[PDB]
């Protein structure tokens, strides 16, 4: 609620009809606006429960109602609202099979990717067929972690606990497998801008930029950023000029295209990791400049704010400093992830054995 | 499955840049000026301007500068485009013909960036050792001039000041150097820096940083002997260089922003400065002389000259003429006196030039015969503010001068008038309320008249006002279609920003109204909470307030709907009927919105325009009196205008400048596939469409079945283009499309741009071919090549005339068939 400088909107509109003011100028006052309705998305639309610990999220990209949610029990669901035809279910081992990474695939809506605690990189149908297995650890205790795709340069990658990274092709073709890291890759991203840079986040208190069709020699990476803690997670902007990256302490960083190594600002946030818990991963909203990501407070974390709730925390991007609060009782348990759609009308959250919607208030004639 | 043809009728008319030099030959004065996308280039004489050329390029002409390297005897032509494609051209003649002949060309857009607030900036230094270009915070592109450097590489170099606030090369330094002015926490500065090609990097500028005035807002490199350089801001003028300061603070610059700059003498003697309420001043350089005979600054001295239209650019041509190129208003020549005249200015008009921007609303009426539309349009903006008559038989355009900002507009029959809602600025006074600045439309209207409706202050509140804030105060005008006399005004409440308009019947009532939606308007809102619907009717000459309807918001569009009143407040659509009593009672609502800005319909379908989320398609339905969601764009845009070509095909504009078509998914065997719009068409324009609107210009020769074009909407845009779209069968689109190929691959593109990536749909976000349209403009262009490259064109080209068997296409065919398709505008 509480704002900073800004005015005149429907002059704005009007100067631009005029072409007198810039377009940003306006996508700043309506990023203002967006979160000033988000202060009224405070009435929790709706909440979902299933079987064993949510531990990845994901969306349908074409469509809004639609999402995709993956277990730690190896348990994928697949939730549409407004339909009540009692939604999509699959089941799995139940109890190490925790399936950690999942995107849906661009082409066929009804598929999707996944990585598993099992140590089975699999592409399978919400159906149940497991279309393609695409790599595996052939050891137990040896298990992958990330994963990501893209459509444009038609390519698929995963990370695994131990410091190797592979990619492939959708139909096969795997060339890669060399070793990135010493220890775990938590999360992996690609560029929607250019197609052939990527970025990794691993427990080595250290984040990479890599350069995956020039590199080859093991290391002859492109560049390495340091931290002061293992990341959780980098990633990449919509408009790919923004990279995002979050630690495990207490920190969030944005890197600019101008010079990978420096930062533009870092911004601090408690996300403690723990054990049992899901890790915690900030994410970009896709046409704004604003971030968005659930809080763990600590004791000994010196907070800004007076109020230390478990609340979900919303920022501007290039500044620093906060815009929005999310908390709904209810539902005090911790949101672990938050993700809103590609779209930009509704926002999913995953907490402990919970999947939350936190849509716009419903008017009244 | 939706296959269109889009053509321009009235090329952009606004004026982006002008700039003089020695172009053509090093004894010819020339003067470019850039409109969006068209470069004319004329002669300066003592009179005015020959014109001598014209070109369209394939690329927004952002950047337009004239230099003249070592070696060369007459200057070369840089220019940069939005989608950062960069080029050097040379002017070549002989005989009659004129061609621009392309010495470098290069794509330097970055394999990521995000583009500027301030916008790009290029610039050349004044020895040609180097471009230097602002794209993205916290670089500087530097594009070396090596005769080598055709394909105009470059490199970057670390700008540790991201927001850069203006930049320019500095003249008299033995290495090239750019001086700046930025923002930080800590205000506005401004610092230079050596730019060093070997390193690649900067060096330490000759002189150091300097703080400056906080809305220190651009910056001029003074040449020798003076040297250094001088920073306009708001409130203040300085010159710096090494050791040398002098600061200026005349009152005179208060009341408006200098916003443009040119140098008079070409050792900067002389500026001419324009604001941006078009008042234009000279800006004197005193000398002092120095024993080692070279001069400095002594002091510097601004005398008012006059009143221009708002000024985007100035040019200072010879013997005290000035072009004044304009985006706001009519671009004007005109003479400079040495003495002033009665009421003292020293400016005298000597040519005005029509601006058609912005368009912001059109209507189309036939004013004069049956059958044979005219269009009026909402034109310009402030003091320059009028509208604009257009009519065919290449066209003739009358003026009428408004003196205040037109919004909407559209024609009362029945009455044989127009409404239109216009606003001008006023100004606090010394002892009292608001004055105006001039009179206008609305201040000089046959007939006046107050409102009374004290719905609005609910829970007023005393805001302290500094003073001489200005307000914009909306009123609506009752004109004359014949005269174009301002026939009534009624001004509207304090505060309150009239939005929409719309003239219609309502219900079994005979009468025609006029409706007006509002909003109260606050500083501290992000969006309104209050607002009006009001109903006047129009007779003896005044507008009588028939009803009234208080909402919570708001009201961007309404619409005539079967008898009823379809209304859009921020989030909500609601439904309106009008009852026997006169007033306003709702139907139903809708409530799925972010922000529902534009409207428009067709029968019982209504499709939706959202401020960010594309476009959605409603239907009413009636026989339950409320609303059914039949399908929605999944694709997120940022509107600007919707259109609906017909039942079947829905029309978008985006704010990168590019249109789309969406249909209904025919292939749907379910209700949540058939509620999906597939965005089936998509088509960089290159400008930003603020209005659609049904009709045509060309005279319709009615029952002319077969021809290849279906349906006609105009739109209109802010630099003053004109274009029309149409519907297209299959075969058509197929035919045109080979067409399109087959003339990019014969015709010469200025900069060695592809037209594929000129036309290639772009945002920030994604890079796409454009589908579904056809380049009109293409098409046209076939008709001004040589009949060898037409055979060329035609040459194993598969045609069918009319209806029959297929053959070979000859020249002459496709002659006919462009030339058919030139009568459509």
């Amino acid at each position: 609620q509480i704002l900073p400088p800004c005015r005149s909107i429907v002059r704005t509109l009007h100067q631009h009809k005029l072409g007198r003011a810039s377009w940003p100028s306006v996508q700043q006052g309506l990023q203002q606006s967006f979160l000033h309705t988000l202060d009224s998305y405070r009435i929790l639309q709706k909440a979902a429960p299933f079987d064993r610990r949510a531990t990845s999220l994901a969306w349908h990209p074409t469509h809004p109602s639609t999402v995709a949610v993956g277990s730690k029990g190896g348990d994928i669901m697949l939730w549409n609202f407004g339909i009540k035809d009692k939604p999509t279910f699959i089941k799995g081992i139940g109890a190490g099979g925790s399936i950690t990474g999942l995107k849906f695939n661009p082409l066929n809506t009804n598929q999707f990717y996944a990585s598993s605690m099992e140590g089975t990189t699999r592409l399978q149908d919400f159906k149940g067929n497991i279309l393609r297995v695409f790599a595996s650890s052939d050891t137990i205790n040896i298990w992958f972690c990330s994963l990501d795709v893209s459509a444009s340069s038609r390519m698929v990658v995963t990370g695994d606990n131990v410091g190797n990274v592979i990619l492939l092709n959708m139909d096969g073709k795997e060339l890669w497998n060399l070793r990135m890291h010493k220890k775990k890759v938590t999360h992996v991203a690609l560029n929607p801008c250019c197609d052939w840079f990527l970025a990794t986040a691993s427990v080595d208190q250290t984040v990479k930029i890599w350069d995956l069709r020039q590199v080859r020699g093991k290391a002859s990476f492109l560049y390495s950023l340091p931290h002061r803690h293992p990341v959780n997670a980098a990633c990449f902007s919509p408009d790919g000029a923004r990279l995002l990256t979050t630690d495990q302490k207490s920190e969030i960083r944005v890197y600019s295209a101008s010079q990978w190594d420096c930062p533009l600002g870092l911004i601090p946030h408690p996300h403690r990791h723990f054990q049992h818990l899901t890790p915690i991963k900030a994410a970009w909203h896709p046409r704004y400049n604003l971030i968005v990501v659930g809080r763990y407070p600590d004791p000994n974390f010196k907070s800004c704010t007076p109020y230390e709730l478990r609340t979900i925390d919303v920022f501007d991007g290039n500044s620093g400093k906060m815009m929005c609060q999310l908390y709904d009782p209810e539902s005090s348990g911790i949101s672990s992830l938050n993700e809103f759609n590609p779209m930009g009308d509704t926002l999913a959250s995953a907490m402990g054995y919970h999947i939350l919607i936190w849509s716009q208030e419903e008017a009244r004639t | 499955m939706s296959y269109n043809y889009v053509v321009t009728a009235q090329k952009p008319t606004a004026v982006n840049g002008c700039v003089t030099g020695h172009f053509t030959s090093a004894e010819d004065l020339n003067l470019l000026i850039a409109k969006n996308t068209r470069l004319e280039i004329y002669v300066v004489t003592a009179e005015g301007l020959r014109p001598v050329k014209e070109v369209g390029m394939y690329g927004k002409i952002a950047v337009m500068e004239l230099f003249r390297p070592k070696g060369e005897s007459k200057d070369l032509l840089f220019i940069l485009t939005a989608k950062y494609n960069a080029c050097i051209l040379e002017y070549k003649q002989s005989g009659e013909s004129i061609d621009i002949i392309t010495r470098a060309h290069g794509n330097v857009q970055d394999r990521i960036g995000r583009p500027s607030e301030t916008g790009i900036i290029g610039i050349i230094d004044p020895e040609c050792r180097m471009i230097g270009l602002r794209l993205y915070d916290g670089l500087f592109k530097v594009i070396p001039l090596d005769r080598d450097n055709k394909e105009l590489k470059a490199f970057n170099i670390r700008l540790e000041e991201l927001h850069v606030i203006d930049v320019k090369f500095l003249y008299g330094c033995q290495a090239p150097t750019i001086c700046f002015v930025y923002q930080d926490p800590q205000g506005r500065h401004v610092k230079t820096y050596e730019v060093s090609l070997r390193e690649k990097e900067f060096n330490k500028g000759p002189w150091k940083q300097e703080n400056v005035e906080a809305e220190a807002s651009m910056v001029i490199a003074v040449p020798e002997p003076f040297g250094g350089a001088i920073i306009i801001g708001q409130e203040s003028i300085t010159y710096h260089n090494g050791d040398k300061y002098l600061a200026i603070a005349p009152p005179i610059i208060k009341q408006s922003t200098i916003v443009c700059h040119n140098r008079v003498d070409p050792n900067g003697s002389r500026y001419l400065l324009g604001d941006m309420e078009g008042r234009l001043f000279m800006l004197l350089l005193e000398k002092e002389e120095q024993m080692d005979g070279t001069v400095t600054l002594k002091d510097l001295r601004v005398e008012l000259l006059g009143e221009t239209s708002i000024a985007e650019c100035l040019t200072y041509l010879d013997n005290g003429v000035v072009f004044v190129g304009s985006r706001l208003g009519d671009s004007q020549l005109v003479k400079l006196n040495v003495d002033s005249n009665e009421q003292g200015s020293y400016v005298v008009a000597m040519e005005t030039f029509t601006n058609l921007g912005p368009i912001v609303d059109m209507c189309v009426v036939d004013l004069e015969r049956q059958g044979q539309g005219q269009l009026v349009t909402c034109s310009g903006a402030f003091k320059e503010g009028s509208l604009r008559i257009i009519r065919n038989g290449k066209l003739h355009i009358r003026t009428v001068p408004l003196y205040e900002s037109p919004r909407k507009i559209c024609y009362q029959e029945v009455s044989q008038c127009f409404g239109v809602l216009s606003s001008r600025i006023e100004v606090q006074d010394t002892s009292g309320g608001t004055t105006a600045l001039r009179p206008s439309a609305s201040t000089q209207a046959l007939s006046s008249s107050v409102s009374s409706s004290k719905l609005f202050s609910s829970s007023t509140a005393p805001h302290e006002t500094s003073f001489g804030e200005e307000v914009e105060v909306h009123n609506l005008l009752i004109i004359d279609q014949h005269t174009f006399e301002v026939l009534h005004a009624h001004q509207f409440l304090q505060n309150e920003y009239a939005l929409s308009l719309v003239s219609c019947k309502l219900g079994k009532d005979p009468n025609t109204y006029f409706i007006v939606g509002t909003a109260m308007v606050y500083p501290e809102e992000a969006e309104p909470k209050q607002g009006r619907i009001v109903v006047f009717q129009y007779s003896d000459g005044k507008l009588q307030t028939v009803a009234e309807k208080e909402v919570k918001g708001a009201v961007y569009s309404m619409v005539e709907f079967n008898g009823k009143l379809l209304a859009s407040i921020n989030s909500t659509v609601r439904l309106y009927e009008w009852t026997t009593e006169k007033e306003l009672r709702t139907e139903c609502n809708h409530y799925n919105n972010i922000m529902a800005l534009y409207l428009k319909t067709k029968g019982d379908f209504i499709l939706v325009g959202d401020l960010m989320r594309s476009v959605l398609l409603l239907a009413y339905k009636p026989m339950e009196g409320n609303f059914e969601e039949i399908a929605r764009d999944f694709n997120p845009n940022w509107m600007s205008a919707v259109e609906i070509l017909d039942d079947d095909n829905f029309l978008g504009a985006e704010n990168a400048f590019n249109l789309f078509v969406c249909q209904k998914d025919s292939a749907a065997t379910t209700d949540e596939e058939r509620q999906h719009l597939q965005e089936v068409g998509l088509f960089h324009l290159g400008e930003f469409v603020n209005v659609f609107c049904h009709g045509s210009l060309v005279m319709q020769n009615l029952g002319e079945t077969s021809t290849p074009t279906q349906g006609s909407v105009l739109f209109g845009t802010v630099n003053g283009m004109i274009g029309l779209v149409t519907s297209l069968s299959e075969s058509w689109y197929n035919l045109l499309l080979d067409m399109q190929n087959r003339l990019n691959k014969v015709i010469k593109s200025v900069g060695k741009i592809e037209h594929s990536f000129w036309r290639s749909f772009h945002t920030e976000r994604k890079t796409e071919p454009a589908t579904g349209f056809i380049d009109g403009d293409l098409i046209e262009s076939f008709l001004d090549i040589s009949r060898p490259k037409m055979q060329e064109v035609v040459a194993n080209l598969q045609y069918d005339d009319g209806s029959g068997m297929k053959r070979e296409a000859t020249a002459d065919d496709l002659i006919k068939v462009v030339e058919e398709l030139t009568r459509i505008h």
